[PDB]
Order: C-alpha cells, then structure tokens, then sequence
RNA sequence: GAAGCUACCAUCUGUGGGAUUAUGACUGAACGCCUCUAAGUCAGAAUCCCGCCCAGGCGGAACGAUACGGCAGCGCCGCGGAGCCUCGGUUGGCCUCGGAUAGCCGGUCCGGGGUCCGGUGCGGAGUGCCCUUCGUCCUGGGAAACGGGGCGCGGCCGGAAAGGCGGCCGCCCCCUCGCCCGUCACGCACCGCACGUUCGUGGGGAACCUGGCGCUAAACCAUUCGUAGACGACCUGCUUC
RNA sequence: UAGCGACGUCGCUUUUUGAUCCUUCGAUGUCGGCUCUUCCUAUCAUUGUGAAGCAGAAUUCGCCAAGCGUUGGAUUGUUC
RNA sequence: GCUGCGGGAUGAACCGAACGCCGGGUUAAGGCGCCCGAUGCCGACGCUCAUCAGACCCCAGAAAAGGUGUUGGUUGAUAUA
RNA sequence: GCGGGUCGCGCCGUCGGGCCCGGGGGGCCACGCGCGCGUCCCGGGACGGCGGAGCGAGCGCACGGGGUCGGCGGCGACGU
C-alpha cells in the first residue's frame, strides 16, 4: 500500500568496527575481515552513535515484497557480525552402513576426498570454497568439522558434501548413507 | 559574410496513411520543439536550393548550376514544432532529408 | 543520505506549472502524491500541488500542523525567507539564466568583446604559467 | 553532423526508435559500445526469445532466408532494419547512413560521445525490475569475441584515465589564472549579462 | 591376371567447453517460527549454443611485380592553363570511468582514510570556444615577451581496432597592429528586392605544355601434363643443360 | 487420492467415421506397397530426475526432453 | 449485389460516410514509440512480472477447477483484564 | 381542525403600465416662430388635417457600402 520508512535496528558489539562506502558493507573483527555487496537492493543504510555502533536499515515507500526485503539486510548483517567475531562451525557425523566411508583432506584443508562410499570404486574428489577449512575431528567416530567466516560459503561447502554423497537408483528410505550436517554452531564456545 | 537563413530539414508530405497530398509539405525545423515555439516562424519564406548541369540564373551575378524553388510557411503542424509549407511548384520528392532554407524574409517585429 | 526530506513547514520551489519561479511553503501532505502548499508573501494562493511539480530546497520553518495563512505569514516574516533566498547561489543561477534569455543583440556584442578579451588574457597567462611549471620541473 | 552515441545503460527498443527517426532526416548517427546495451525483462526470457528466433529458419535452404546475426552490433542493426522501411529505396540509404560498432574504433576513441536521456535504464526502469546485458546474451549465443572486446575496453579505459588527468591539470592551471587578477574590467559587464 | 575402380565381403578413424531446464540444496524474510524465492547464491543433463569439422559475402587484410626499343609508356612531387560530369553541406569539439537509496571537486597523512567545497548540476554540451571579422589609412590608451603564418628544414614518436592526425625541440625570411578601448577618412554608395557568404587550390573521367625523381612487367590463349576432368574449371612441365 | 476410480461433470484433438456442399465437371491421375527427406510429442528405449503397496532385481506413475533409435519374416492387394 | 472513399494490416457483408473536377478550413469512425501523418503532454490515478505475459465489436483459438503469487472487499473471532 | 376561490392589511422588487401630476447631470431617428384644428391635462404639451409649418440644394466630399485595383516598383542579349 506504499508504506513509509520501515526501519530495522542492528546493534553492533564493542569488538567489531564497521565501515560502509555505500550499499557495500565492510566489517572488520578479530577473526579476519569481511565484506558484502548489497548493490541491487536500493535501501538506505546509515549508522548512528559515537562508539556505541547502532546501525539502522531504512527503506521508504516500497511494496510488500520490499518490506520483506528490508529485514533480509538486517539478518545478513547479523550473520556477518556473528561470523567476524566467532566464525561458523559445522559438525557432520558420517552415517555408514555395512560399508565404511573414508574421508581424507588432500591438500591444505581445502580439498576433501571421499572413498569407498557403499563399495563404489569411484574416488570422489570434491573442491570446497575459498575461505573455509575442513578437519576430521577427534574424540568422535567419523565427525567432520568445517570452520569458516562467511556462512554462505561454509554452508555451500556443506551442501556440496551432502550432494556429493547421494545414492542413485535405490530406495533412499533404506540405504540411508551419506555425510550429513548434524550440528551448526560457533568456533569459540560459550558465546 | 554570415548565414542569414535558419536551417530546416524536409520531413515529407502532408499525408494520411495510404494516400498523400502532394500540394503541401512538412518541415521539421531545428531549434523548434513546441507548438508555442513555432509561432515566430509563421509567414516566413522557404527556399529549396539544388544543382543542375545547365547554366541558368536570376540577378545573382553570373550563370550558375544553382536552381531554387520558392515558397512560404502556412501554419504549424502538430505539437512537435513541425511546420506545414506550400511552394509554388511541388517538391521533387528527392529532397526527403535535405536542407531547406528558411529565410528571415517577412519579419514582423 | 537523503539530507532533505519533506516535513510540515518546509519551503519549496515550483519548477513546472502555473507557478514557475515562485516559492511555496508546504502546509501538510494529503496523500503521497499531492500536498497543500501556500505562499503568504510570494504571491501564491493556498492550493494543492503534486510532489513531482515541486522542487525541494533546504530552508525549514516552524508551523503548527495545518495552520492558517496568518501564522504562515508570521513565521515567514520572522524567518526572513526572501532575502536569505536571494542570497544563495541557486537564485544567482536562476537570475543569470533569466538575464541570458533577456539579452539583446547589443548585449551579445558586448558579451563577445568582453569574452574575447578575457579568453586572451587567460590564454597568455595560462601559457606563461605552464611554461613556468615546465621550467620549475626542469631541474 | 555525426551523432556519436554511447551505449552503456541504454535500452534496445528506445534507442532504436530515436536513432531510426533521426536517421531518416539525414544526421549521420553512429552507435558506439553496442555490447553495453541493456534489454528490459529477465534475461532468461531474453535468451529464450532470441533462441526461438534462432529456431525460426527456412527448411528448404537455410542459406536463403533468415540470417541470424550473432554479433551485438549486428543485433542492434537488425533491430533498426525492422524499424526502417528498408525495402523502399529510402530506408536503404538510411541504413547506409547508419553505422554501428561493437567495441570502440580509433576515431571514436577521441570523438566526443553523446548519451540519449530518453532511453536510459535509469529513467525508464523502476529499480526493482530485472534487466539484461546484450554482451552477456551475445556471449551465450554464438558471438565468440567477448574476451577480445573486454581486453580492448580495459586498454582504452586505461588510456582515457591518462588523458583525463592531463585535462584536469589544464583546468587547475586556468582556475589558478582566474584566481589571479586583471580580468575584472570585463567581469562586471559579464555578470550583468550572464557570466 | 598387371595397373586402375571397388566391398561392413578387406582395413582405418570418429574428439570438449559454457550458460542453464527438470530436480536437489544453502542463506533468508514475507508470517519475530518455518520455508529452495521475495531479493541473493550453488550443484545439475542424450536438450540448447559454441568449440572440433565442411562452404567461404556486392566482406576486409599484408606482401610481391608493377609494361622500351627505336621514340615511347607509366608512376610519386611541384605546378600553373583550359574543359565534361555527380551532388550535398553554409563555424568547429582535441575523449574520464561509473552511480542513481548516490556522485563530483579541492587537500596534511600511509591507491585508501581524515579534511575543505560545490550541488535540481555554473569546474555547467539549456553549456564551451576562433567566433555577430567588411577591409584599409591616420593616430593615441590598455593588453603584450610568447611571436604568429609556413615551401619551411632536420630530429623525436603518440596511436593498433577500422591508425595519418596530434604534439615537442633546434634552426630559418618576415610580423613587435598576429586580440580590446579611442582619433581619423576613404574604399562601387551600382540609387527597395531572390540563386549571397562556405569546409573547395570539393569528388571522378578524358586530354594539353611544364620542371624533378624513378620503373622497364604480368595474365590469358596456343602447347604439355593427369594428383583433375561432361565442357569449362583444376594440378603441372616447357634455362638451350 | 502408491495405482485406479463409478455416479456426474468441463475440455482438447483432426491420425477414425459422420454432417455440409464453400472451391474445381472446357478433368488437380483414385487404393496399397517400394524408395526418400523433414517435422510433431500425446515418451516405447536411451541421458538427468522425483514417487511407489520401490529390500535387491523386475516393474508402474510422473517431469525436463523429439538429439538419436524404433528391425528380419510366414500369410492377405491391403490400411488394419 | 449495382459502390467507390477513411479506419478494422490484410476483407463483399464490419464502423464512419456515400462519389462531377479543384484550392482553403474543420471533423467523423479511428489513432498519436518507429515503419506511418499526430502526445517530442516535465498528462492525472492505480493494477499486474509472465522460464508460453498482454495489447481493442465483427475477429481469426479456450473452459470447469486451484493458488499463504499479490491487490482490494464482505462477514465473524480475538487484543490492553 | 384543515384545505379551494373572493375581499380587505402593510412589506418586497435597477418590477410593469414610454404611465400620471405638479414642483423642487445624462440619454433621444425629436424641431418654423406667428397663434388657431379637435381631444386630453393644469396659457402650455401631444398627435390626424392645416393656422404655423420638413427654409435652400447638391456642392465638395469621406466610405467595414451591386465578388479588387494600383494614377506601385524592380531584374536579364549573343546563348540564354
Ligand atoms: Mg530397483
Ligand atoms: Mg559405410
Ligand atoms: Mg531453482
Ligand atoms: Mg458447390
Ligand atoms: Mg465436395
Ligand atoms: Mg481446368
Ligand atoms: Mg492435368
Ligand atoms: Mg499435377
Ligand atoms: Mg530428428
Ligand atoms: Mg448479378
Ligand atoms: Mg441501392
Ligand atoms: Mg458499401
Ligand atoms: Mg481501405
Ligand atoms: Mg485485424
Ligand atoms: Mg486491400
Ligand atoms: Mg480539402
Ligand atoms: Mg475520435
Ligand atoms: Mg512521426
Ligand atoms: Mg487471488
């Protein structure tokens, strides 16, 4: 109905320091820096507060779809602030039947190489994203932990793993085999 | 020295979709882009200037290749400043897109 | 961003329509697309005009919401909008455009002689200064 | 005489209309940077329309019939063919007056380039609508020359950046000169009669 | 049974990149939860397009040779003298990229930040510039140190995309009016009248006298071949060793 | 409601047959087969998928999809 | 039929309007991005995105049914306890 | 107690009847004084026939007047 100035309130904590040059948002923190490009969205961005770092995201007029849009900027800035403080950690227990699944990290944490996968001979070489590391975790049977900063890149990597492990031409209510995302969380605990 | 005539481009004939009316012409005339603007140019004269390989003139000095068809502005035409015109002999229709001089003849200030 | 948004009591310029060149003050917004404007001293009577008609500028006033012509005139005279309006570069631009439209031939003759004299002085002193810049960067 | 038009951020049909009307009157118009023309609509539908247009062909001899040009300059040229009366011996002279160039030629590196305001994306498209790139469309459909044109465009933008600093240097020098004195005999008359 | 023509009746070879559909997802609102969608992203194919492979347009390149003999003949350069045709314009532009819920200009700091402006654009293509200049003589005021034209000469190279224009320097014969304000008097004043001023020492062709610099060919046929041929077309040979 | 689905109900198709006589009666050579080219998709198989009363196999039903295949014979002139 | 003309692209029958030959002006039915004459109005108000959009009597292809796609509207039920 | 017609009361109104009548600036296509033609009005006004009475004539004009004329002006030969 052509509303007016919907506004979302994004708190910023004390450790991170934000800086924007337009609709391009650049965030710095302890665990690296980060940036995104919100160019195609056409929403007023502004920050207020001497060292309190309140951010307001403001869209005027619009439609109902664009009032739906104005919250998505708030949620992505929230996820970037969670990432640049803590970083995201995905814990994946590999669920295997009578056949084991061997998982190695081939080069420098980037490449993941999956083997033996229901007795298939085909070695499955999967290339992860830039800016994310992967490690076989300790003290747990075949748990695989992906750690990174940008949650889109990390979860795209997890989706690439779980769609690399996909059973063809069978029942998928039986043959429940694959590498699935079991837990989403932070790098540094208790935060 | 210097140009005294204003520049105008012959755009076509007064016409319907199917049939034409060849006893009248239209002129898109540069610098004019409004019905209110094409009021100064009423009553002015227009001249078409061309070449021919025979050698015939008027008191402009000596025989030339140059021939000229005269005429004058009747009325405005549409909103876009285009101007109807009537000449003494009708156009050759070779001149669609060739410049017709609009002279500062009958000035009425 | 968006330094100048409309308000109850923000002055406005009227670009295209029956009131070209005349300031108005915005009384109140009717619905999104037109608004009631009013001019006490700039000779324009209280009426509703669209937003794409009007051109916004930066002076504000202090009105009650939907006041009368009287209180609009009081705040107008107490804020001195007209003299402060003529003393900005915007109105200088409008004044120059009107003078250029209202030139004559003798005025254009004087403009071209002064234009030639200025551009010759510019050309000489620019050529001398860039030659001096070359002579400065030469050691 | 020559209307040298830019192509970044223009629209296909609008720019075709304005060029097609101006070319019948005689002003020789040249459309430069054809790869940067934006087409309104979603570009999946745009490639769908142009792909069905590729499907349209004569089944008896494909040499005689619908020539499907793939270069974007030729795309815009075919669009202007569809709007000029080319079968008449008026529009054929009109198309011979019209020139078009993908990329930028060496005369038009330095000749000044106009921008039609009635055909801009910024003016026409409500900002939440989706658009296209004719360069993207042509690279998807058979025009194999994006990687050359991108390199040449980077090169010429690098040369234009080295020209603009020189021009801004000259303007700094002339405003230093106008900050110096003795032009003010004329400037009173000039401000009275529109400096 | 030679040579040749021939057989899935002998043998040999037949190949990858891109965007994406169906679908599966991620992030995430609408709808404080959820959600593959609303903006954003990813994987994704006998389809689609291109690559690989055939034919190359009233499509364009770079290079070679560029007509003796006995006059010739023919090119580049400078011309001037005539003469036929085709027709249009009557000051020129010498350039940032990119954005629009943003951007331009000016300036200590180590291309970025901080700072100063300007802004419905005036460091403006509704604007800029030689320019509204008829010429000349007289004669004074301001501006004026580069001249400014070039048969110039000589050097440098800037430009790849479809480049020949642009600029610098040193020399050369002249201008110290190469522009404004002012004094002074003539120039065809052709006696009311259009096709005037132009980029033009335009574009093309036929020849005529002129000085200077150079050049002394190649196709096609006749013939011969047969890797090629219905005929053409095509592949080739033809040094007096 | 995996797969079907009566009682009803709304359509699409011109590859069946029918209705009409608009075109040709100073002539459009009439069935079927042989050969040969191209197109459609309302998909039989192959590529990629989803759902099953899908354990595997073998099937069935959908979707994108006409690129490429869809034969050898006894009978009847046959289409079938 | 016996009839042209201006629109409906294209037409026998449609919609205006009926015809000697011409110059000026005005309109009808229709239309005003460009073919192609006219909106080159600083037109007014809203609706809709389509991976098969939509675009004008006659008219040259579509229904029953469904949509938390959006936009209004009706009738109820909750919310200051 | 309500309505239909009649009668009389004051107030409306650049109202109408050129109204009227006597007194105390503007408009008009409206003109023979002497005296005697009839009426009306309080010696005068207005009309038809007469007592006055439209005196004198067309002169020179000017013309938004039975569809325009200049008592306006230019320019050009041996090849157009
Ligand atoms: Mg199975
Ligand atoms: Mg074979
Ligand atoms: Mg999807
Ligand atoms: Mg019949
Ligand atoms: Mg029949
Ligand atoms: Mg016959
Ligand atoms: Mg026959
Ligand atoms: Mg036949
Ligand atoms: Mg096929
Ligand atoms: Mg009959
Ligand atoms: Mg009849
Ligand atoms: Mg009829
Ligand atoms: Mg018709
Ligand atoms: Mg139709
Ligand atoms: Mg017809
Ligand atoms: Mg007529
Ligand atoms: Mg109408
Ligand atoms: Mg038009
Ligand atoms: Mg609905």
């Amino acid at each position: 109905m052509k509303t007016i100035l919907s506004n979302q309130t994004v708190d910023i904590p004390e450790n991170v320091d934000i800086t924007l040059k337009g609709r391009t948002v650049i965030v710095k923190g302890p665990r690296g820096t980060l940036r995104r490009d919100f160019n195609h969205i056409n929403v007023e961005l502004s920050l207020l507060g001497k060292k309190k770092k309140r951010l307001r995201v403001d869209k005027w007029w619009g439609n109902r779809k664009e009032l739906a849009t104005v919250r998505t900027i708030c949620s992505h800035v929230q996820n970037m602030i969670k990432g640049v403080t803590l970083g995201f950690r995905y814990k994946m227990r590999s669920v295997y039947a009578h056949f084991p699944i061997n998982v190695v990290i081939q080069e420098n944490g980037s490449l993941v190489e999956i083997r033996n996968f229901l007795g298939e001979k085909y070695i499955r070489r999967v290339r992860m994203r830039p800016g994310v590391a992967c490690s076989v975790s300790q003290a747990q049977k075949d748990e695989l932990i992906l750690e990174g900063n940008d949650i889109e890149l990390v979860s795209n990597s997890a989706a690439l793993i779980q769609q690399a492990t996909t059973v063809k031409n069978k029942d998928i209510r039986k043959f429940l085999d694959g590498i699935y995302v079991s837990e989403k969380g932070t790098v540094q605990q208790a935060d | 020295s210097g140009r005294l005539w204003s520049k105008a481009i012959f755009a076509g004939y007064k016409r319907g979709l199917r049939n034409q009316r060849e006893h009248t012409a239209l002129l898109k005339i540069e610098g004019v882009y409004a019905r209110d603007e094409t009021e100064f140019y009423l009553g002015k004269r227009c001249a078409y200037v061309y070449k021919a390989k025979n050698n015939t003139v008027t008191p402009g000095g000596k025989p030339n290749k140059t021939r000229v068809i005269w005429g004058k502005v009747t009325r405005a035409h549409g909103n876009s400043g285009m101007v109807r015109a009537k000449f003494r002999s009708n156009l050759p229709a070779k001149a669609i897109g060739h410049r017709i001089r609009v002279m500062l003849y009958p000035s009425r200030i | 961003v968006f330094r100048r948004f409309v308000e109850v009591g923000r002055v406005a310029y009227v670009s295209f329509g029956p009131h070209a060149g005349k300031l108005v003050a915005i009384v109140d917004v009717i619905d999104q697309n037109r608004a009631l404007v009013d001019g006490p001293c700039t000779q324009v009577r209280r009426q509703a005009m669209p937003f794409k008609c009007m051109q916004l500028t930066d002076f504000i006033l202090k009105f009650p919401h939907s006041a009368h012509q009287k209180y609009v005139r009081q705040a107008w005279q107490k804020a001195d909008i007209n003299t402060k309006w003529a003393a900005t570069r915007w109105a200088k631009k409008i004044e120059a455009r009107e003078r250029k439209a209202k030139m004559t031939d003798f005025d254009r003759f004087k403009v071209m002689k002064a234009k030639k004299m200025r551009n010759r002085i510019i050309k000489n002193e620019v050529k001398k200064l860039q030659k001096a810049a070359l002579l400065k960067a030469s050691p | 005489q020559v209307l040298v038009l830019d192509g970044r951020g223009h629209l296909l049909g609008r720019l075709a209309a304005i060029v097609a009307k101006q070319v019948l009157l005689g002003r020789k118009v040249v459309v430069v940077r054809c790869e940067g023309i934006n087409i309104s609509g979603n570009f999946y539908r745009n490639k769908l329309k142009y792909l069905a247009f590729l499907r349209k062909r004569m089944n008896t001899n494909p040499s005689r019939g619908p020539y499907h040009f793939r270069a974007p300059s030729r795309i815009f040229w075919r669009t202007v063919r569809g709007m000029l009366p080319h079968k008449t011996k008026r529009g054929q002279a009109a198309l011979d007056r019209l020139k078009v160039f993908d990329g930028i030629p060496p005369p038009y590196d330095k000749k000044k380039r106009m921008v039609v305001p009635a055909a801009l994306k910024v003016v026409r498209l409500k900002p939440t609508r989706k658009f296209a790139y004719l360069g993207r469309l042509a690279h998807e459909v058979g025009w194999k020359y994006q990687a050359v044109t991108a390199t040449l465009e980077e090169k010429r933008k690098e040369k234009a950046k080295i020209h603009y600093r020189k021009k801004k240097q000259l303007m700094r020098l002339r405003k230093q000169a106008e900050k110096n004195v003795e032009k003010k005999i004329d400037k009173y008359t000039e401000v009275l009669k529109t400096h």
